[PDB]
């Protein structure tokens, strides 16, 4: 039983596009869940290396999905420009 | 071939990130190893266009390739590349400015021609002028500093312009700009022509009359450090200014102390030492925060005084300098360490190549130990290590100094050794100091401390760390001689120490895959014990001696074993070695074949001493084998 | 002829002296001996080998002396390494006159005994040295000093693993930017300029991106405050190494700030939301019920837990869990810290936290304002291994990308050449292993990037 007040507060938040963060545009499955290529088979040795790849446009895309898409067309379908890797 | 370069250029604008990182790498590889004018122009244009891209990897590769590119190209290409880089440097894009600056720095580094340097210097002189932007100014200053550091022989007729353009930057509101321009001026001072130094010194002297701005003093110190032989002729006009300005209330004596130390280190010829000695002495004493680093600078200023000058040793001794140095031994660690270092430097300088310096130093010795006594109770390992180093240095410079202080210093050593928080370095330093004291003092002032020095040594012998074990073994070996010196008569019942000292030593005799240094130290200690206290040992004397034979086979401890045998053979005490003679002499004869001067001499001496001391027990068998190795010697 | 009678015949005798002159500091003797041996031809390799051996032995001894302390103390080890390096450099310059063949010996020796040492053996990994270097750099940067930065930069060249050091430095810089406790901007600018020459351009570009992102956060915050005791940073997830915040329910008093600002965002940006982070957030609360007014800083979880003390005396951990929505591990880690703070038995540390179990009227301190936000007991190690795993994954992905781009250009390449190209192209960053490069080819092959040629194995070709 005591009085506890607050004078000021400091917080940290991150901004990102909703349409891409809520669900990947290439693969319709959940980003945290396994991709379609990884979901089709689980005994494969490539099922543990599918992660989220970011870029300059702050878009989230699966590593395998973006790697396969980069084969024919290198411009990102969302902003229609050159995709670049920043982290994984 | 022409087609190769044509297809490389065609694939360079490929629009695929990986097809523009392979072509550039191939071009770099081809240029690195030992090309028409049109091809050169095309590749230069493509590289310049690619220098600005939307990817960092390709940009970095192009920047790297720019270096080797200028290594094999005509002058016009370099001129145009420099011109375009300088024009791009004026752009408002930070990325482009940084890329241009890095490329220009790489080009300057690649170079060891003259026209390119003149144009670059002119462009930097034009750009560095007072402007609202600061990033371009900093980049130009960095480029100029790098060029001056790399090249400082050419551009003789451009120094005045550079100095004039850089002078306004001194009063810049940004301290970083002031530091950068000071560094640039210091670097340029080496290049310069000679008439400019006088003008710069006069300008600085007339500008010294200013408000609270430390930039001028920093620039003076930088130029003095970069060139001391060219400023020694203007000390009479600089020293009074700093002396008068030292009276200010604001804490800014740090720069004066730093410049005094720099002048002392660099410029040896001068006669203004006593003028600033009193100022430094009074500065080191006052205290009232930001007041500790001023004390640190004042303390460090005396380092040059005590190190460089040596003919002035007696006037240091007679003055209150050492007295104050010893008195100020109960302060914070940062200044205490510097005081210890300064006094160590003074002691080192004391050793040379009415009263001599050694006699004067002894008179103050009683005032040091007491000052260090309290320092022995401090919980800081740094203070204890400094005290141990000071004691070691004092004992080394002159023996017989700490004769009436062993009773008051031994307890501190024991307390430090017994402390659990003591680190390995502190224990090693304490053991080294104890060994030095024992090896440079009369044995007659250590008998009462045997009971307090044997237990800790034995405890230190049983240490997993090998260096501490070696130090303990060395201390035990020294104590073996100190307690029972055979050179002079003694009267002290050391029998109670015969067991434990042996127990801690014999246990170390069995190496069993241990460090070579530990094996050598154990062998030496065992040999010394056998030579000195050979009669005290009972039935454990023969068997342990047999182990020495096992040390004569391996070459790791052959020299040490031979030396131990030689030392044991020659001693007043009568030690029975006959059981290991018949099996020992032949093995020694095998050491004369292998080419080893030191080993040959050692084995010859060992055989000679063994025969001289033990002649009744001899056999012609081993004698014949020994004689066989003489003809080839 | 004279040189053959006064120097040559006694070279061996001189050799044994060399070591005797290395144990004790005698610069004049070394200089004189070097001057004597210079006149002799092909008589300097042995001296260089002896010097290298002595340097290695001294370095090993120095590293072993401070054992069991350098693992968690990146200061003394770095200081000793720098002192030894500068001492040897000065000795070479003064005694050997900075000979061209001798500077290389010291460089190779340092490159040899810096990576491998007692610390490396204890840590079972060669990445401990860059980790300690990064920790030391962060300590210096976080609150006249330019000499240490130059020493670190020059000694850093001997480090073979640079990606780990770069990642740790980026993480430390991000942490310092998030929690504003930097010393000065001039030091950061100088460090960036110095790293520009050593590191590549991608790292500098990322750092500049982070700087501009924080600047945009700052000016957005100032514009928001002008439009209207509340400051929030808006940063980009792609350019900052931070993970998603776990589930958590906002308290009451802090709810208003979560709503209005959100509306202010709706009128400013569309098609994008904000992911508020609480593990890095902080606040401050004031209490007066005690004998004196206390002004204490805390983290969001701590204030949420405390703010449950109005209209109550004691609690059960489960109500706390179901009212605050915090995972059991983090809840226990916060609660044990609070108990250690003497703010909420025989003993607080290492005592089990049993789900069935109030504030004590105490906490008597002399200082009016007191900070209790401190790093957790074990979160440091967890961050260490998770960052190591992330770095390993990034290295594997980079190796895969390098192999793919190398094979794209060449329609058909041999297996042997391919492993030389990969090693030489990434040698500047790290030295990949050959057992490690093998897996990647298999994964690439498993993903239809490459085909071993039909006629024979160990030739790979690129098929789209
Ligand atoms: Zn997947
Ligand atoms: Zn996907
Ligand atoms: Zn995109």
């Amino acid at each position: 039983k005591k009085r506890f007040e607050v004078k000021k507060w400091n917080a940290v938040a991150l901004w990102a596009w909703d349409i891409v963060v809520d669900n990947c545009a290439i693969c319709r499955n959940h980003i945290m869940d396994l991709c379609i290529e990884c979901q089709a088979n689980q005994a494969s040795a490539t099922s543990e290396e599918c992660t989220v790849a970011w870029g300059v446009c702050n878009h989230a895309f699966h590593f395998h999905c973006i790697s396969r898409w980069l084969k024919t067309r290198q411009v990102c379908p969302l902003d229609n420009r050159e995709w670049e890797f920043q982290k994984y | 071939a022409s087609y190769h370069i044509s297809n490389l250029l065609e694939k360079m604008t490929s629009s695929d990130k990986d097809f523009r990182f392979m072509a550039t790498n191939d071009l770099m590889t081809e240029l690195q190893k030992d090309l028409d004018d049109d091809s050169e122009r095309k590749v230069v244009k493509m590289i310049l266009k690619l220098l600005e891209d939307k990817n960092g990897e390709v940009q970095n590769l192009a920047v790297k390739c720019l270096g080797p590119l200028v290594s094999k190209v005509k002058e016009y290409q370099v001129e145009t590349i420099v011109d375009t880089l300088c024009t791009n440097m004026l752009s408002d894009k930070e990325q482009l400015r940084d890329i241009s600056s890095i490329g220009l720095k790489t080009v300057i580094g690649e170079l060891p021609a003259a026209n390119v340097c003149k144009k670059i210097t002119g462009r930097l002189t034009s750009a560095i002028a007072k402007q609202e932007d600061v990033s371009v100014q900093l980049e130009a200053l960095d480029i100029m500093a790098d060029m001056l550091s790399r090249q400082g022989g050419l551009l003789v007729n451009f120094h005045p312009s550079i100095l004039t353009c850089l002078l306004p930057q001194l009063t810049s509101p940004r301290l970083a700009v002031r530091k950068r321009t000071i560094i640039a001026l210091g670097h340029l001072v080496m290049s310069c022509f000679v008439d400019l130094i006088e003008h710069l010194l006069s300008e600085l002297s007339k500008n010294d009359s200013m408000s609270t701005t430390r930039t001028y003093i920093q620039c003076i110190a930088a130029i003095s450090r970069q060139a001391g032989h060219r400023i020694g002729e203007y000390l009479e006009k600089i020293i009074p200014l700093v002396v008068k300005f030292c009276n200010v209330d604001d804490d800014e004596l740090r720069e004066y102390c730093i410049q005094a130390f720099e002048s002392f280190v660099r410029r040896c010829p001068k006669e203004v030492y006593p003028h600033v000695s009193t100022i430094i002495n009074i500065c080191l004493k006052y205290l009232t925060d930001m007041s500790w680093k001023v004390r640190r600078a004042a303390a460090k200023c005396l380092d040059a005084v005590v190190s460089t000058r040596h003919e002035m040793l007696p006037e240091f001794y007679k003055t209150v300098s050492p007295a104050l140095i010893s008195r100020f031994k109960e302060r914070e660690e940062n200044v205490k360490a510097d005081v210890f270092h300064a006094y160590l430097s003074l002691l080192k300088q004391t050793r040379p190549v009415g009263e001599t310096p050694l006699t004067m130093l002894q008179s103050q010795v009683p005032n040091i130990v007491k000052a260090l006594h309290k320092q022995m109770k401090e919980k800081s390992v740094k203070t204890r290590q400094c005290c141990f180093n000071m004691l070691t240095e004092l004992v080394n410079v002159l023996p017989g100094a700490l004769t009436q202080h062993i009773p008051v210093l031994v307890p501190g050593i024991i307390f430090s050794l017994n402390d659990k928080s003591s680190s390995s370095n502190l224990k090693i330093d304490a053991l080294s100091c104890l060994y030095v004291i024992l090896c440079n003092h009369s044995p007659q002032v250590f008998h009462p401390h045997v009971q307090a020095l044997v237990p800790p040594v034995v405890a230190c012998v049983g240490d997993p760390f090998y260096k501490i074990t070696s130090e303990a073994l060395l201390v035990t070996q020294q104590l073996v001689k100190v307690i029972r010196p055979l050179d002079q008569p003694s009267s002290f019942d050391a029998t109670p120490y015969i067991k434990d000292l042996f127990t801690c030593t014999i246990k170390r005799l069995k190496a069993a895959d241990i460090d070579q240094e530990v094996k050598e130290r154990a062998i030496s200690c065992m040999g010394q014990i056998i030579c000195n206290l050979g009669d005290n040992l009972g039935s454990d004397l023969p068997n342990t001696l047999q182990i020495f034979l096992e040390r004569l086979k391996n070459e790791i401890t052959r020299l040490t074993t031979v030396k131990a045998l030689t030392l044991i053979a020659g001693s007043p005490l009568k030690i029975d070695l006959r059981p290991v003679l018949g099996e020992g002499v032949p093995i020694l004869a095998s050491f004369l074949r292998k080419n080893q001067r030191a080993l040959k001499l050692g084995t010859l001496s060992a055989l000679d001493i063994l025969i001289k001391n033990y002649s009744d027990s001899l056999t012609a068998a081993m004698i014949d084998a020994v004689l066989d190795e003489l003809p080839p010697l | 002829k004279c040189e053959q009678v006064l120097i040559e015949k006694h070279l061996e005798i001189f050799h044994t002296e060399f070591q005797n002159l290395l144990d004790a500091d005698k610069n004049e003797d070394l200089g004189r001996m070097y001057n004597l041996v210079s006149r002799i031809q092909d008589g300097l390799g042995e001296l260089k080998k002896l010097l290298e051996t002595h340097i290695h032995n001294q370095g090993l001894a120095a590293i072993e002396k401070c054992g069991e302390a350098a693992l968690n103390d990146p200061k003394m080890y770095v200081q000793t390494v720098l002192d030894v390096h500068k001492k040897y450099n000065a000795l070479v310059m003064s005694a050997f006159n900075n000979d061209a063949g001798f500077v290389a010996a010291l460089d190779k020796a340092c490159g040899r005994f810096i990576n491998n040492n007692a610390v490396t053996k204890m840590a079972q990994s060669s990445s401990k040295s860059p980790e300690l270097l990064a920790r030391y750099c962060d300590s210096l940067l976080k609150k006249e000093l330019e000499d240490t930065l130059n020493q670190v930069m020059v000694v850093f060249k001997y480090i073979e693993d640079k990606d780990v050091f770069q990642k740790f430095y980026a993480k430390m810089l991000a942490k310092r930017l998030v929690h504003q406790n930097s010393a000065s901007d001039d030091a950061e600018a100088s460090m960036i300029s110095k790293l520009k020459q050593a590191c590549g351009f991608e790292y500098t570009s990322k750092l500049q991106r982070m700087f501009q992102d924080i600047g945009v956060s700052k000016d957005l915050n100032e514009q928001f405050k002008k439009h209207l005791d509340f400051s929030i940073q808006v940063l980009s997830s792609g350019s900052w190494p931070f993970q998603q915040s776990c589930t958590f329910a906002l308290p009451s008093e802090l709810e208003r700030s979560y709503q209005r600002f959100t509306a202010f965002y709706a009128s400013r940006h569309s098609g994008r939301k904000l992911t508020w982070l609480y593990q890095l957030s902080k606040g401050e609360l004031v209490t007066n019920c005690f004998k004196n007014r206390y002004t204490l800083q805390a983290s969001t979880f701590q204030m949420a837990i405390l703010l449950q003390y109005n209209t109550e005396d004691a609690y059960t951990v489960q109500q706390l869990t179901d009212s605050t929505q915090i995972k059991m591990d983090i809840l226990a880690q916060v609660l044990q810290i609070l108990l250690k703070s003497k703010l909420l038995n025989a003993n607080v540390d290492e005592v089990e936290l049993k789900p069935d179990t109030k504030l004590y009227l105490g906490y008597k301190n002399k200082k009016l304002r007191v900070n209790i936000n401190v790093p957790m007991k074990t979160e440091q190690k967890q961050e260490q291994e998770t960052t190591h795993k992330n770095i390993e994954e990034d290295r594997k992905l980079l190796i895969q990308a390098a192999i793919v781009r190398i094979m794209k250009m060449r329609k058909v390449l041999k297996h042997q050449q391919l492993l030389g190209e990969v090693l030489t192209q990434l040698s500047s960053r790290f030295k990949p292993r050959v057992p490690v490069i093998k897996k990647c080819i298999d994964i690439l092959i498993e993903k239809e990037y490459l085909e071993r040629v039909d006629g024979e194995k160990d030739t790979y070709s690129y098929l789209a």
